[PDB]
């Protein structure tokens, strides 16, 4: 029966239930004749100890790919790998909503996009200059001075060929 | 109240765990098939930007985001409905919280890219289309944005559908007590009936039943001895071992080719729609759109985007 | 009044096409990823000619050479299934990537028809901002359109009002929305600055002046 | 005590006679991995160095003192050894067995021996340079492949990369497992399965070639197939956390 570590990645083996992922506490209520849980895809979601009646989670591992966020080498030769949706806990470290990010620092101002991380972040490698990751600002910040009875028509223009 | 998918759930399935996960025969067995995998990744990656590019085509239009004045003296008409709220952590208006609650994990094989387009800056885009409809009418996607009134911009609006700029100024108390008792009337529609948002449970549906179906292939027998690799690894000598794990992975490989393809179509169709919503905003929200029936039945006036999830609401 | 700035912004973007062909390698990006698509579809359908499928190797002379035909016929039937089902891939695949082909291909027979062969008042269908007209220069397994469209650059504010009573008569703009300098004022429509002195022909009696929301006081020419 | 030095881009050679033009043809095969520990040898007062999957073996002789190689598994008089001499500008190659001493070493004080044999199996007789020659036996052919690059420098090795030609094929067909070597600055590497992104020029000539899991802009190319990777965010590889040891539970005790 040996011992039970919670919120560390490891196999299970409980009352013949295997698996992997790992077990966190919970605050679901179990009766007393239901012994483990489910979700809606039956897939297993909380399971109970047989020694002790506490509800325990069940979690992916880690699962995400390896982004790797590179400038070209036309410009640059600096990586930034993103691991794609995990906590900054298993694996210069900031992190994002959309995953662990490594090589970028986060940026406290807010740039136009260069190149898409994920959940509003944005890396660019200039400003040494370095990659970066910040929150996107999606062009600057404008207010239109809304008014009772003003207008802005134009008196010049441009005729660009897209 | 028009309902339209704009994006869907990227879901984006790592085929290797998602068939061999920690497993030796498995991954030997599908290394044979080689580009197949790899080809449903690339494909489901193609998905994946797709959504995105269609999320910058329909919200992402504006060159700069717009901020509504705190005073507002529309003339008549109360926006207080759709301009969103300060007081909300997340400023998304009320009728946009109404479709959130309105419309109701990843850890099999198919963990879920997030949208580079989070819900905050979702709504933040559809405050800027909005706003620039109100304050710089039209032109703010035709060039910059120009600062107009609103009561002026039915000076060219009703002109659209062929009725005279003077019924506004002739009509404006009763024309902005009927549109805010018709907004009033979609709240109620909406607080209420569930059908009015059909197109968007359908889209959430349809891709809840394609996540389901294709996690509960992976309990499918599929003609084999079971549904387990390990249980299969643990029982059967190598010999038999290896036909049933090819049995599996011919099951499995050509489930999951089954989903992507009809998420192909899918999102073929996600794509009419979406390139249907630019166009309804391009048109219709950042002009005013002279097709008849397309923007609803009757003369168009103008359309107000409220972002919704994995679609839009005009 | 200005046709030869005109050809000057249409020949400056013209020179900038170059620079975006040359300097650039995604200004095409649409086109070379379809023949990009096309070309690994090809590719990887021949590559599954090299995949085992679980078979015992790719090569059918080196089944048959290796084994007797009892079990050969078996080792090609898994092979010809594989490759069979790779062909049913390769052809759904090529069905949905044409559809998206036929998609923008009417696409671009509307923009054609109604932006080449006309002018498109269809917003954002024929590039930002307002179009004027089209060229078609065909690449291979695609087409380019010259998208010339008219977008407004330099704004200044001014003072509007939807009606004036002159006589105690409204007076609404037909098209254009009435704007003054400072001190006076004039018509103008929206997307260029030029103004007209406010006559009764431009403008248009409709009801009193106390029934229309921001009227200001003016004074009419009679011509 | 032996230096660590940067192999650079050392350890790529030809994997198979094929021909191939202006083509970024990867391959997978024993390779000596990029910016790896270089175990640097010199005669001071001769060990067995472990075969391992592959052997590099590098040296810089201008007066042509090292010409000598022993391998086998056990020698133990019983196994056929290999024996390169390299005299009168002619490679010799024999595998018979003779009987060593307690420290066996050619007379090399500072400027051969061969007794009778037991068994012998296959005979086969054919600063300035560097002269590179890799060691390895695959599907039981032991295959040596050769370099000789003129370069002015003593120091360390040059950055740069110049391919591995072949020589002969040796089908000994017997395992092996050690080395050893018989006598100034010569290396010695080791042989990995590693990933690399070889290219080809017009004339079929390999002018770079680049490791697959070196860095993640090394990935990157691994995984594009190309050198010159644009802007933008690349999907390589996924990851794995693996379970710590094991979780195994089952009711115990119960009453008595
Ligand atoms: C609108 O802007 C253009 C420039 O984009 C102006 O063109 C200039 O015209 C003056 C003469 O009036 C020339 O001296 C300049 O050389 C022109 N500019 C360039 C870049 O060549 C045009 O005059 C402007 N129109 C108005 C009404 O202001
Ligand atoms: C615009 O409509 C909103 C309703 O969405 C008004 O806000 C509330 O209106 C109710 C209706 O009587 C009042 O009881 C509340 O006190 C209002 N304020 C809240 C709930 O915070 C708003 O007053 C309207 N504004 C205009 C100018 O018509
Ligand atoms: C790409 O390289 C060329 C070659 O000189 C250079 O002119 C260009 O500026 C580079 N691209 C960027 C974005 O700097
Ligand atoms: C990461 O784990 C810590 C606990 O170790 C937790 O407090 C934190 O919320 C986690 N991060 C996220 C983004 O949930
Ligand atoms: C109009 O623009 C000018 C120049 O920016 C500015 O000084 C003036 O205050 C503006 N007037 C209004 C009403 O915004
Ligand atoms: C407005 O234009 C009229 C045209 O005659 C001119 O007399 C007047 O000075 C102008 N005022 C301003 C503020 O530009
Ligand atoms: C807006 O302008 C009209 C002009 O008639 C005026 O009556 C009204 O008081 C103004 N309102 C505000 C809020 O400035
Ligand atoms: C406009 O002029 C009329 C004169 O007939 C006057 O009665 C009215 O009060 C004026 N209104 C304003 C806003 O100046
Ligand atoms: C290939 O050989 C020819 C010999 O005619 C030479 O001209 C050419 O430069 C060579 N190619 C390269 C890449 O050096």
């Amino acid at each position: 029966s040996t011992n039970l570590v919670k919120n560390k990645c490891v196999n299970f083996n409980f009352n013949g239930l295997t698996g992997t992922g790992v077990l966190t506490e919970s605050n679901k209520k179990f009766l007393p004749f239901q012994q483990f849980g489910r979700d809606i895809a039956d897939t297993t979601d909380a399971v109970r100890d047989p020694q002790t009646l506490e509800i325990l989670d069940i979690t992916p591992c880690s699962f995400g790919g390896v982004s790797v966020i590179t400038p070209g080498t036309n410009t640059s030769n600096q990586v930034a790998v993103l691991y794609q949706g995990v906590n900054c806990t298993e694996v210069n470290v900031f992190q994002t909503r959309a995953g662990c990010l490594i090589g970028a620092e986060h940026v406290n101002n807010s740039y136009e996009c260069d190149i898409p991380i994920g959940a509003g972040i944005c890396a660019s490698y200039q400003t040494s200059q370095s990659i970066i990751a910040y929150t996107m600002s999606l062009g600057a910040e404008n207010s239109v001075a809304y008014s009772n009875n003003s207008i802005a028509i134009p008196t010049n223009f441009t005729i660009s060929v897209t | 109240t028009e309902i339209l998918p704009v994006s869907m759930t990227k879901t984006s399935v790592d085929c290797t765990m998602y068939i061999c996960g920690d497993s030796t025969e498995c991954s030997n067995l599908l290394l044979q098939y080689g580009s197949f995998c790899t080809q449903l990744n690339r494909a489901l990656t193609g998905i994946a930007v797709e959504q995105d590019k269609n999320t910058q085509e329909v919200f992402a239009q504006v060159k700069q985001i717009y901020k509504t004045p705190p005073i507002k003296d529309f003339g008549g008409f109360n926006f207080s409905q759709i301009l969103p709220d300060p007081s909300k952590p997340s400023k998304r208006s009320f009728i946009e919280d109404l479709l959130f609650n309105k419309v109701t994990q990843k850890f099999n094989g198919l963990t879920v890219l997030p949208p580079l387009l989070t819900d905050e800056m979702i709504a933040q885009y559809t405050s800027a289309l909005l706003a620039g409809t109100i304050t710089s009418g039209w032109t703010f996607g035709a060039g910059a944005a120009l600062q107009i009134p609103f009561a002026m911009q039915m000076a060219y609006r009703f002109n659209g559908i062929g009725v005279t700029q003077n019924v506004l100024y002739e009509n404006q108390k009763l024309i902005a007590n009927q549109f805010n008792s018709a907004i009033g009337k979609i709240q109620d529609s909406l607080s209420s009936t569930a059908s009015a948002l059909g197109k968007l449970q359908n889209v959430v549906n349809q891709n809840a039943q394609a996540l389901n179906t294709l996690v509960k292939q992976l309990s499918s027998n599929f003609g084999a001895i079971s549904s387990v690799l390990n249980d299969i690894l643990s029982r059967l000598d190598p010999p038999e071992a290896e036909v049933q794990i090819d049995r599996l992975i011919t099951g499995r490989l050509q489930s999951l080719q089954t989903y992507v393809t009809q998420q192909l179509i899918r999102a073929a169709e996600i794509r009419a729609s979406a390139n249907l919503a630019a166009t309804k905003m391009s048109e219709c929200v950042l002009g005013q759109s002279k097709r008849v029936d397309f923007c609803g039945k009757g003369y168009h006036l103008m359309s107000f985007p409220q972002s919704a999830p994995h679609g839009v609401v005009f | 009044e200005n046709q030869k700035l005109i050809a000057n912004q249409f020949n400056s973007a013209i020179g900038k096409i170059q620079d975006s062909l040359s300097s650039t390698a995604s200004a095409l990006g649409k086109l070379q990823n379809v023949v990009n698509q096309n070309a690994q579809a090809l590719n990887t359908l021949v590559k599954q000619l090299s995949s085992n499928f679980g078979a015992i190797s790719s090569v059918l002379n080196d089944i048959l050479s290796r084994l007797d035909p009892p079990e050969a016929e078996v080792q090609i039937d898994r092979l010809i299934t594989g490759r069979l089902q790779s062909l049913q891939t390769y052809v759904t695949q090529q069905l949905i990537r044409a559809a998206e082909i036929r998609a923008s291909a009417n696409l671009a027979a509307t923009k054609m028809s109604e932006c080449v062969l006309g002018q498109s008042k269809r917003v954002d269908f024929c590039g930002k901002g307002y179009h004027l007209m089209s060229f078609p220069q065909s690449a291979p397994h695609g087409v380019v359109f010259l998208h010339v469209t008219y977008v407004p650059a330099q704004e200044k504010n001014f003072t509007t009002a939807p009606a004036i009573c002159h006589d105690g008569k409204a007076h609404f703009p037909r098209e254009g929305v009435f704007v003054s300098n400072g001190t006076h004022w004039f018509v103008t429509q929206r997307n260029f600055y030029e103004p007209q002195i406010i006559t009764t022909d431009n403008t248009f009696v409709s009801g009193n002046c106390d029934v229309v929301i921001g009227i200001v006081n003016n004074t009419v020419y009679d011509p | 005590p032996p230096a660590y030095t940067n192999s650079f881009t050392r350890g790529v050679y030809y994997p198979d006679k094929v021909f191939r033009s202006s083509v970024l043809h990867s391959t997978q095969d024993l390779f000596l991995p990029f910016f790896s520990n270089v175990t640097w040898f010199h005669a001071i007062h001769n060990p067995v160095l472990p075969f391992n999957d592959g052997v590099y073996f590098a040296s810089t002789e201008k007066s042509n003192i090292i010409r000598g190689w022993i391998f086998g598994t056990t020698l133990d008089s019983k196994t056929q050894s290999l024996l390169i001499v390299n005299n009168a500008t002619n490679v010799v190659i024999k595998v018979c067995e003779f009987q060593f001493c307690n420290d066996p070493f050619l007379d090399v004080y500072y400027h051969g021996v061969y007794s009778s044999a037991n068994n012998c199996t296959f005979e086969y007789v054919s600063f300035k340079n560097l002269r590179e020659f890799v060691f390895k036996n695959i599907d039981g052919y032991f295959k040596i492949y050769s370099k000789h690059t003129p370069i002015n420098l003593v120091r360390d090795l040059p950055q740069g990369f110049s391919a591995l030609e072949p020589l002969v094929d040796l089908p000994i067909g017997i395992n092996i497992t050690r080395f050893q070597t018989l006598l100034a600055a010569y290396y010695v590497g080791y042989l990995q399965p590693r990933t690399f992104l070889l290219k080809y020029n017009e004339n079929g000539t390999i002018t770079d070639a680049v490791d697959c899991a070196l860095d993640p802009l090394s990935e990157t190319k691994c995984t594009l197939k190309s050198f010159t990777v644009e802007k933008g965010i690349y999907q390589t590889s996924n990851f794995r956390v693996q379970p710590t040891e094991s979780i195994v539970r089952f009711p115990n005790i119960t009453n008595l």
